[PDB]
Order: structure tokens, then C-alpha cells, then sequence
DNA sequence: TTAAGTGGAGCTGGATGCTCTGT
DNA sequence: TCCAGCTCCACTTAA
RNA sequence: ACAGAG
């Protein structure tokens, strides 16, 4: 191989970039549009090339809230990744004081590994993403409308608009793909716009739960 | 254009070992004894596998009675050897009789939930592009290999979609497959009937069958859900958890 | 055994298919009429 | 184990694959010309075809009744013996034996010519026994060891036991049922 | 009459086919190590087939 | 392959002596040593390969001073030789012409 | 070495259309 | 006649 | 419990 081993870390790549932006992190024009015969510049074929720590991010502020809200994304090279490597990741960030960090597992994950990250802590926050995932953009797949994350000030006009109550809302669980791109957390409220078969949209309203 | 379509057909349908060797034998040498697999190079060379016997290598070592990586040798591109090793698990020694029917079943190269695919052709005057069509039940996996167009590949199965594309392709994919069904036998149906099936089925988040087991989760009511299936269990439940039902 | 085969079959994948079945019975020790009857034995059913 | 396995575009030599297939089990120990190390060449394990009992080396169709008749006339003038089955009753009587028209048997008759062989052309074989011809055709093919074996006790308590050789063949003879109802049909 | 013939042969121990150190122990599995009144087998090892 | 002890025909199992491998019966003394190369060979049943040649596949057996073709006279076609089951077969040979105003497929 | 969390396999209990019309 | 939950048991990780 | 009818 090696011409598909640089095909899949480029368009992983392409597609964390893309995730980093919708969900609001300040991300540049050029790493968006980051071509292959662009990417074998910097990091080139596979001995030349490293997995571990060298397409590793940090980059990424919310630049919305507040450029001290950082956030990581790692790139393991074992197929499995066990506590160990969970404790390295988390040390480098409690040494950078970031509270959030991607790590992108290439085939799996060990069930004691999966159990820390619910409760290693909830001020230190860690999404499991496989590879395989991240190989297809689901927010530009046909089948996938546009989820929109609503704001507070939104949601308590939805609510007053219908005279409803959270609870009466449809629900999206936190375990839904689309849930996970965003990373949304329980009693965010996404808004969800639907094609219509005419030229109109309709707009429908989900509880994360 | 056709050529393009074999290679990464060739990537998501299945092929064993097997199929893709010429022969495997058993050698007894007083020195050793193994099982020897040649590869037929000429037919990889036309099927347009991207394997060889380092990456057969690869696709043993895998699930197979802890089989060691030493134990097999890539001593030229077309020829490997597996060396038995001892199960030390209800078996004898002699377990060579188990992998001479075992191992030419052994994956190489594509996705092991795929039985068959093909490719599909137009007819349109227009225009002539070639479909594929996978009989199996991975969509992750065909949505993520390459040269496969991730963003328009679809699945019949509500269940698949939803593991992959989350709740709200799962509801259009129920809407768009119950009016394919009734569309072929020439009826027709408003699109305001399927599309309150499929909001029913998925306002919960997870996909609900209309089954006894999905209207358990769906329907509070102890009388209604006694008036349908399993009348004894949900009124035995009712008094044990001490509900009351409302009348509504 | 081979009596047992030559009933079954001699055809090389008649044999095939058969061999895991020799293989079971040589891990236990039933290598005889009386160690076989007995293996039965414990498996009746009293009625 | 590294995944990312690389391959290239070149075509493999036919001899390349083939020498180095050799080179891969054409190694042997047979240097212990030893006791232990030989082994009995009358005594190999035994491949599951009985026809087919060499599976290690040094280095059918089948026949019909006027070719093994021939084979051991003209060919080969060794005597050989044959295994023959006989129908149930033989076309006579039980000579002053005390009956009932009961079936008769080659152990009720007596010693002498007993009958006639002939072979006919087109391989057509009968064995004429009487006034009545009986069909003979070849029988199953045995291909395991049979001894033909003498025992006589000649004491009360003690005696001989005797092989007289092996048996190869075996001939099946039958009454042909359509020349016996085309005599007199019913 | 009820016609039951039973044969023994002779095994032979000197020819390599016959691995010693197992015809040792089946041998003295069948019978006591040193009783030899009644025995199948008279020496230590498995002398005779019987059909 | 099963091979069987020529004494009680109980089934014979592969394992190692102080100078030799051996086939060796569970039931009575008898061994083999395995002094020579033995083989069993399995030829197992190949992919079909009607589908994969047409399409202006990469075919390489033409070679200089070809013949040309029975019904063009024209050296305009390809040519090939290919086992469709396992290699034990007698290669079948095969070829298809293509000319202007003319598709055929002939054996 | 073993405590423990999670895979895979077998057991169990549930369900299978609407009515009249007669013996 | 077909199909979801519940429980038993091997099978790696991890200390 | 069986047969009918639509
Ligand atoms: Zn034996
Ligand atoms: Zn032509």
C-alpha cells in the first residue's frame, strides 16, 4: 500500500477539521481545503510519515467563547488502546489545562479503557471516535438533514411558542452519530431542518436524552 | 468505465484463501511437518486483489487457535507455511486434519459481512455509470473504503442506518422504503400516512417495531397494553409496582 | 476404524467430511465393544 | 504486527516460484541408513482404498465372466479358485434321501460330471445343469484377503487346520427366468 | 458346531516397526509385572494378535 | 489423509520419535518412520474468470508473427490461455476479435 | 496469579383473521 | 410454525 | 368438536 495508509490520514484529517469547525473552534481556510498532493508535503509516505504525535491537534480555540477553551485530537497507533495510553493522553493534558480532547482509535477499544472515560472526570471530557467513522462526513451525506445546536435563548421560544415543557419534546440520544459530531450533551435542544419535495423546508425540533 | 468498478468490488466482496490458491498441501518431512499454501499469482494479477503472501500473512494470525506470527513463514512471494502448533485444548496434535478444511476459509481481502456484490448498468440514451450493489449487511464498512462515494450509498435496513447515520436517516429510510414496496405492487399511498408511521416509530430516538415490545415502550396505559398481548404479565406488573393508569 | 470408513465411504471428501468424527471418539477412551456400551450406559434415560 | 503492507507492480518468474517451492521440502534426512530409520517394505500403512494400498512408492474398469475364463486358459495356465453362488434349489431330486419336493442342494447329490460350461460368442455365458441353463455373471468385486481353509477333526479333541489358497473371483449364477416362462407362459 | 474360529499370530520385535517403549507399557498394563501363571503375554512385551 | 495400522486398523496419528517423525497407531506398538518427502495435495476450486476478462482487460499473450484471426484475416484480436478450475486442468484457449463494423466472440 | 467486564450460545415463553349458519 | 429476553460459560485485559 | 358461506 502506502499510496491508501496516506488517503485515510489525510481525509480523517479533512474531516476532524471540518467537525472542529462546525462545532464552532476557530479553523483556518487552508486546512479546510488541504489537498492530497498538498498533504505529502508537510508529512510525506509512511517511514517519512508518523502516526502517534505528528498530525496531533491543538490548534483548535473556541474562538467563540473564549481562546482559553482548547480543545485536543489524538491519533493512537495501537489498534486497541488501553488505560495506559488513556493515562499518557491525560496527562500531557492536565499539564496543558485543556479539558477536552478527540481520540481517534483505529479499530477498537478495550471495555476497561471505555469505562474511564465516563468517569475520569466530568471536567475532563473524552469522545471515542473510530477511524472508520471519520472516513465519510455524515453531515454531508444525502440522507442526513442540516442539525442546527439552538441556544438557550432559542429554546426557552420554542418552549414558549407551543406552551410546552422540555420533557414533551421528541428526544436524540447521545450515543446517535450526529449527536456524537457535534457533541452535544443531554437537555441541549438541536433544531433539524427537513427537505421538503417541493423547494420549502420544514423544521422540527428534537431533545437531547 | 468497468475497470474502475472490479477494483473496489474487489474491495468490499469477500474472497477466501482458497479460492485464490492453486493448491495447499500437507508436507511430512522427518525434520518438520507443515501446510503449505501456493498462491496463483496469475489469477490475483487479473481479479486486481492488492494481496500477496505477506499480506496473507496478515489475514492469519487472526481468530484462528492463537496461531503464532512466527509459526508462519512468507519464504517467497507466492508460497506460505503454516507450522501446527499444539491446541492443548480438547484436541490432539494431529489438528493439521482441522486446519486442511479450515483454512482455505480464511478471509484475505474485503469485508466479511458481504456474501456478493455486482454491478448494475443504465440504459438511459443519455448517459451510461455504473452502480454497485452489495448484498450484506456492513454500511459502515462500504461507506469507507476507497473509491466507494460515501455520501450516496444507502441501505434497506432500518437498523444499519440508524447504527451509522443516527435516528433522523433511519425516518426518512422507513418512509422511502415503505412507498418503494407499495409503489411496485401499483399502490399508492399519500406521503402524510408513511411519514406519521415513521415520526411515531422514531420520537423516542431509537427506531420502535410496532411489535408488543415497541408498544411497551411507547404506550404508559396497564390496560391498554393488557387489551393487546401478554393480558396475565402487564397486570401482575401494575400491581406489583403499585401504577396507576390513567383513564385518557 | 476403518471398517467403520469403508462402510461410510472411501471417496477422499467422504472421508474428509467424516474425519472430525474419528477424531472425537479417539479422545475419549472408547476403543472397545464393552468401554462403548458403557459410554451408552450413562446416557439412558432410567424409565 | 505492521499493517500497511507494501506490493509492486513486477510479474513473478514461473521458474522463480518454482525453484524456490523446491528449495522449500526437496531437504532429506534419509542419510540414516539405520535400523530404527529403515522401514518394512512389506508392512506400509494402509490408504483407505483397498485397490489403492500404496500411498509411499519405491520410485480400473471392470471385467466380465468370458474374460476371466479366458485370461485363465490361454494366458495362464495356473489353477485358481473361484467362489461361486448357486441359486437356492437345483434342478433335481434328493436321491432316496426321505424327502415333499424339498430343495435340492450341491450337499444332496453325488460325486461325477454334474453339469456343462459354456461360453457363447458375444460374451453371453451359461451354465447348462440339466435339461435347464443357468445365467452366470460376475459377482461383487472383493478386493479384501479370503482364505480357503480346511478343518478336520480327525481325534475327538484335536485335528489340522489347513490353508489351500486364495480366493480372487466370484461368480454369481442365477436361473434365466424369461427362457423358463417363455416355454410355457401364464 | 456354533462355528467361532480364533486365531493368534506372532508380532515380531527386532523389525522397526514395533516401538518397544510402548509395546513395554501395553504389556504391562494387561498384565501384573511379575505374576506370569496365567498371562496373554509371556514376554515383557506384546508378543501376539489375536483374531 | 487417513492412513490406517495394517495390525488392528485403528486410525494413525502423526508424532515425533528420537530420529524420525512417525505415524503411529494409539492402540498397539506400531510406528512408521517417515523417512522420505510425503505430499497430499488439495487443488481447491478457483474463482470464475468469464467476467473478469471483458471490458478491454490487461491481456499480454500476443505476441510477433501472431496469427491472424479465421473470419477478419486481420491480426486484430486478442488471444489467451487460462485454467477456469484448478490448475490440474488442460488450459482451454481462447479469443475474441474487434473491428470496425464487427464484434465477434469465437472459440 | 486472579477480579472482572463483556463476547457468544442455549433455554424459555410468547404469538399466529373476521363473522354467521348448522348438527 | 417463527422470534425477543434471561442466564450460563469461556476469553482476553489489568492489577 | 367438525362442516359450510362470504
Ligand atoms: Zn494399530
Ligand atoms: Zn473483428
Amino acid at each position: 500500500d502506502d499510496e491508501e495508509e496516506t488517503y485515510r490520514l489525510w481525509k480523517i484529517r479533512k474531516t476532524i477539521m471540518q467537525l472542529c469547525h462546525d462545532r464552532g473552534y476557530l479553523v483556518t481556510q487552508d486546512e479546510l481545503d488541504q489537498t492530497l498532493e498538498e498533504f505529502k508535503a508537510q508529512s510525506g509516505d509512511k517511514p517519512s510519515e508518523g502516526r502517534p504525535r505528528r498530525t496531533d491537534l491543538t490548534v483548535l480555540v473556541a474562538h467563540n467563547d473564549d481562546p482559553t477553551d482548547q480543545m485536543f485530537v489524538f491519533f493512537p497507533e495501537e489498534p486497541k488502546v488501553g488505560i495506559k495510553t488513556i493515562k499518557v493522553y491525560c496527562q500531557r493534558m492536565q499539564e496543558e489545562n485543556i479539558t477536552r480532547a478527540l481520540i481517534v482509535v483505529q479499530q477498537g477499544m478495550t471495555p476497561s479503557a471505555k469505562q474511564s472515560l465516563v468517569d475520569m472526570a466530568p471536567k475532563y471530557i473524552l469522545e471515542q471516535f473510530l477511524q472508520q467513522e471519520l472516513l465519510i462526513n455524515i453531515t454531508e451525506h444525502e440522507l442526513v438533514p442540516e442539525h442546527v445546536v439552538m441556544t438557550k435563548e432559542e429554546v426557552t421560544e420554542l418552549l414558549a411558542r407551543y406552551k410546552l415543557r422540555e420533557n414533551q419534546l421528541p428526544r436524540i440520544q447521545a450515543g446517535d452519530p450526529v449527536a456524537r459530531y457535534f457533541g452535544i450533551k443531554r437537555g441541549q435542544v438541536v433544531k433539524i431542518i427537513r427537505p421538503s419535495e417541493t423547494a420549502g423546508r420544514y423544521i422540527t425540533y428534537r431533545l437531547v436524552q | 468505465d468497468a475497470d474502475y468498478a472490479r477494483l473496489v468490488k474487489g474491495r468490499i466482496e469477500k474472497t477466501l484463501l482458497g479460492e485464490i490458491s492453486e493448491y495447499i498441501e500437507e508436507v511430512f518431512l522427518p525434520d518438520d511437518c507443515f501446510i503449505l499454501v501456493k498462491l496463483s499469482l496469475e489469477r490475483i494479477r487479473l481479479l486486481r486483489l492488492e494481496v500477496n503472501a505477506e499480506t496473507v500473512r496478515y489475514s492469519i494470525c487472526t481468530s484462528k487457535l492463537r496461531v503464532k506470527p512466527g509459526d508462519v513463514a512468507v519464504h517467497g512471494e507466492a508460497v506460505v507455511c503454516v507450522t501446527p502448533r499444539e491446541n492443548s485444548k480438547s484436541s490432539m496434535y494431529y489438528v493439521l486434519q482441522f486446519l486442511k478444511e479450515d483454512l482455505p476459509k480464511v478471509v484475505v481481502q474485503g469485508i466479511p459481512e458481504v456474501s456478493r456484490a455486482v454491478i448494475h448498468i443504465d440504459e438511459q440514451s443519455g448517459k451510461e455509470k455504473y452502480k454497485l450493489l452489495v448484498e450484506g449487511d456492513n454500511l459502515r464498512a462500504v461507506m469507507a473504503t476507497h473509491g466507494v462515494k460515501g455520501t450516496r450509498t444507502t441501505s434497506n435496513n432500518t437498523y444499519e442506518v440508524e447504527k451509522t447515520l443516527g435516528i433522523e436517516a433511519a425516518r426518512t429510510t422507513i418512509i422511502n422504503e415503505i412507498q418503494y414496496t407499495m409503489v411496485n405492487h401499483g399502490m399508492s399511498i399519500d406521503r402524510r400516512h408513511v411519514m406519521l408511521l415513521s415520526d411515531l416509530m422514531t420520537y423516542k430516538g431509537e427506531v420502535l417495531g410496532i411489535t408488543r415490545f415497541g408498544l411497551a415502550k411507547m404506550k404508559e396505559s396497564v390496560l391498554m397494553l393488557a387489551s393487546f398481548e401478554k393480558t396475565a404479565d402487564h397486570l401482575f406488573d401494575a400491581a406489583y409496582f403499585g401504577q396507576k393508569d390513567s383513564v385518557c | 476404524d476403518q471398517e467403520i470408513v469403508q462402510m461410510i465411504g472411501t471417496e477422499e471428501h467422504v472421508m474428509a467430511a467424516f474425519g472430525p468424527s474419528l477424531e472425537e471418539c479417539q479422545k475419549a477412551q472408547i476403543f472397545t465393544q464393552m468401554q462403548a456400551l458403557k459410554y451408552i450406559g450413562n446416557k439412558v434415560r432410567r424409565q | 504486527r505492521p499493517e500497511v503492507i507494501q506490493s509492486h507492480s513486477i510479474f513473478e518468474q514461473g521458474p522463480a516460484e518454482m525453484m524456490k517451492k523446491k528449495g522449500n521440502w526437496d531437504k532429506t534426512v534419509d542419510v540414516s541408513d539405520m535400523g530404527p530409520s529403515h522401514i518394512i517394505n512389506i508392512k506400509k500403512e494402509k490408504r483407505e482404498t483397498d485397490e489403492e494400498t500404496k500411498q509411499i512408492l519405491r520410485m480400473l474398469p471392470k471385467d466380465v465372466s468370458v474374460a476371466e475364463l479366458l485370461r485363465e486358459l490361454s494366458l495362464t495356465k495356473e489353477e485358481e479358485l473361484l467362489f461361486l453362488q448357486l441359486p437356492d434349489t437345483l434342478p433335481g431330486q434328493p436321491p432316496t434321501q426321505d424327502i415333499a419336493e424339498n430343495a435340492c442342494t450341491l450337499a444332496d447329490l453325488t460325486e461325477g460330471q454334474v453339469g456343462k460350461l459354456l461360453i457363447r460368442k458375444s460374451g453371453r455365458v451359461q451354465l447348462l445343469l440339466g435339461k435347464v441353463t443357468l445365467d452366470v455373471t460376475m459377482g461383487t468385486a472383493c478386493s479384501f484377503l479370503q482364505e480357503l481353509v480346511s478343518v478336520g477333526l480327525g481325534d475327538s479333541r484335536t485335528g489340522e487346520m489347513t490353508v489351500l489358497g486364495h480366493v480372487k473371483h466370484k461368480l454369481v449364477c442365477s436361473p434365466d427366468f424369461e427362457s423358463l416362462l417363455d416355454h410355457k407362459h401364464r | 458346531k456354533q462355528q467361532k474360529v480364533e486365531l493368534e499370530m506372532a508380532i515380531d520385535t527386532l523389525n522397526p516397526n514395533y516401538c518397544r517403549s510402548k509395546g513395554e507399557q501395553i504389556a504391562l498394563n494387561v498384565d501384573g509385572a511379575c505374576a506370569d501363571e496365567t498371562s496373554t503375554y509371556s514376554s515383557k512385551l506384546m508378543d501376539k494378535q489375536t483374531f | 489423509m487417513l492412513l490406517f495400522c495394517p495390525g488392528c486398523g485403528n486410525g494413525l496419528i502423526v508424532e515425533e520419535g528420537q530420529r524420525c517423525h512417525r505415524f503411529s497407531c494409539n492402540t498397539c506398538p506400531y510406528v512408521h518412520n517417515i523417512t522420505r518427502k510425503v505430499t497430499n495435495r488439495k487443488y481447491p476450486k478457483l474463482k470464475e474468470v468469464d467476467d473478469v476478462l471483458g471490458g478491454a482487460a490487461a491481456w499480454e499473450n500476443v505476441d510477433s508473427t501472431a496469427e491472424s484471426c479465421p473470419k477478419c484475416e486481420h491480426p486484430r484480436a486478442y488471444f489467451m490461455q487460462l485454467q477456469t478450475r484448478s490448475a490440474d486442468e488442460p488450459m482451454t484457449t481462447f479469443y475474441k476479435c474487434c473491428n470496425a463494423q464487427c464484434g465477434h466472440r469465437w472459440r
